[PDB]
């Protein structure tokens, strides 16, 4: 997935 | 030998640190003894050494706050010559300002040598007193006097040593992949690097949805320390040591950025939570990229 | 089908975007025909299109700016009914806020549908003035009527579409690898990166040897970019584009740290020199690392 | 090497  | 790094230099016989008075950049600012306090930064007392290339175990030594180097007055021989502050360069042939540092007879601690002059830098009378005169003074390599023996506490990590401290983190995704960007790093103790957080205006930003989430946050941070380096020291050829991280949990679904710093020892990474700024041993995420 | 993102809606007759009124975020402002400039930040006249789950061709339109919703006033299906900014949420069920987007006969423009009351967007009269009322009206999906026909000019690149532009590059590393940090991304006009880093006080810093060297001036540059975005924009849901790459020269003893962004067309990456603010093709280095 |  991708940061957040 | 003494390895290339960022130093504070403390007298074997009393708790006198190595002060350029003031932190004053003027040429002739006297070098001092000076009481210090652990765990803190000390402004006027970080000394940036720098291994002179075909000389062995000699060294310019640079004031990270002044920019400029200790200095033997005149390169006299004489016992109770001034040790000052003075205009340089890093790999400078003025012999003024260069200083053979080898291991003492106690193996520890170090003495410091004008590799003109031959003299030692001498806490006059082990003067534990604030503002106490460093001298240059007779000496040998090979005797017990606490006056010239210095312990080079040292406040710097190698790229080197900084990667080995991530390696054997026990939150490192198998994927992992490290970019290193500079050479040399002073170390942080936690309160300096809370107080850049606290002055970045981060503690006030709210989480938004892509516009300014996590990796917002982490590259915000790194941003503030750098910044403070600059504006903070005036020496080159160091950083500040800052690291950002991506991480992603367990269950593989959901991903994390955040800012990593190192311990008092140097040994192990500590993470920091730039939303709220918490330390953690474990963020609940494992790294699989960080640059530093 | 229309994909989420950012888009600068012109009408299709005559030179007028669908304009939020002074940008305002009160309830019940009007949204109007305005003139534009190509190639700028039209701050008034950005609308994030949110696709609803489960509707076909539905999407919420929240102005970039403001934050507030396209709102159909009492959701009527009368001929000249307002069209408003309004509070409101990403995937609201207000049949007032939902509006099917679909092309039009033209197979190039669409038509923009209320979801409740199966009106349509209508620049009334085709009027190209400054503050042209804009409303629902009757109308079918397949009629030439240029009143109600829309071009939606995307300003926003996903993820994939930043990833196709940097691997189409004649400048990547054999060694690249890319680390994504967000969805969606605003892509700026070069005038308008430009005075961000103008005002970011980077034109003023000197190169310094580790301490600010080119990785702090590629970073601060991300970061500020970061800054304004979060402070130029009310909406959520996408970020600004901005690039840091690493990069090593063709004899592979050197590296360098910048910045790059994408071309009006969005298909091809640009390098920016954050230490001089030139944008180049070539910037002398092959990229083995980018976040962005 | 190292980004300079
Ligand atoms: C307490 C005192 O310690 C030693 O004397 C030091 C000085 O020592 C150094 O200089 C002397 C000559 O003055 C000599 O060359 C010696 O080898 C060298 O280490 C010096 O450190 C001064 C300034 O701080 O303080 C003392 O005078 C020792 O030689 C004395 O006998 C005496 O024990
Ligand atoms: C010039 C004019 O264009 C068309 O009329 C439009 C209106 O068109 C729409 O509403 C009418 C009913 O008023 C009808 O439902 C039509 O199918 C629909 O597209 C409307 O766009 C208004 C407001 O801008 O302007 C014109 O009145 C056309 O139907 C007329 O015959 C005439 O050619
Ligand atoms: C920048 C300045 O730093 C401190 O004053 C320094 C002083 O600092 C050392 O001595 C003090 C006690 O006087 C503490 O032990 C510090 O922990 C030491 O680092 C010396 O360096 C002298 C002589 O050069 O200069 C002073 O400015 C601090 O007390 C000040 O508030 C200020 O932060
Ligand atoms: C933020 C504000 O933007 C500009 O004014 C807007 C205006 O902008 C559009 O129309 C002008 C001409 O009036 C130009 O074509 C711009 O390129 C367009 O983007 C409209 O959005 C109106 C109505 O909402 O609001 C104004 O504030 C600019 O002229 C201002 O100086 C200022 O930068
Ligand atoms: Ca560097
Ligand atoms: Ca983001
Ligand atoms: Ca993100
Ligand atoms: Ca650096
Ligand atoms: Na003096
Ligand atoms: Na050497
Ligand atoms: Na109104
Ligand atoms: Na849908």
């Amino acid at each position: 997935p991708v940061p957040r | 030998s003494l390895r290339r790094g960022i130093y504070h230099i403390e007298n074997a016989g009393v708790p006198s640190a190595i002060d350029l008075k003031d932190g004053s950049s003027s040429d002739g600012t006297p070098i001092v003894g000076w009481q210090f306090t652990p765990d803190t930064i000390n402004w006027h007392q970080l000394w940036l050494a720098e291994p002179i290339p075909n000389v062995a175990d000699t060294f310019t030594l640079c004031n990270l706050f002044s920019g400029t180097y200790m200095d033997l007055y005149n390169g006299s021989s004489e016992a109770g010559t001034a040790v000052n502050g003075w205009q340089g360069t890093a790999f400078t042939t003025n012999p003024h300002q260069l200083w053979t540092i080898k291991k003492s007879s106690d193996g520890t601690s170090y003495k410091i040598q004008n590799y003109g002059s031959k003299t030692f830098v001498d806490l006059v009378n082990g003067d534990s007193s604030d503002g106490a005169k460093i001298a240059g003074w007779t000496g040998t390599w090979d005797e017990g006097n606490p006056h010239q023996k210095w312990y080079f506490n040292r406040m710097s990590v190698s790229s080197a040593e900084a990667q080995a401290a991530i390696a054997r983190n026990p939150h490192i995704h198998g994927t992992y992949r490290g970019y290193i960007l500079d050479g040399e790093y002073l170390v942080l103790p936690n309160a300096t690097f809370t107080q850049i957080w606290k002055d970045s205006g981060l503690p006030g930003s709210k989480w938004r949805e892509q516009i300014y989430d996590a990796d917002d946050f982490a590259i915000a941070m790194k941003a503030a320390v750098g910044k403070w380096g600059a504006d903070s020291w005036k020496a080159n050829g160091f950083a500040i040591f800052c690291g950002v991280m991506l991480g992603v949990n367990k269950a593989g679904d959901a991903a994390h950025a955040y800012n990593f710093t190192l311990t008092k020892d140097h040994a192990d990474i500590v993470f920091f939570e730039p939303q709220n700024g918490g330390y953690l041993n474990d963020i609940g995420y494992d790294s699989y990229m960080a640059f530093y």
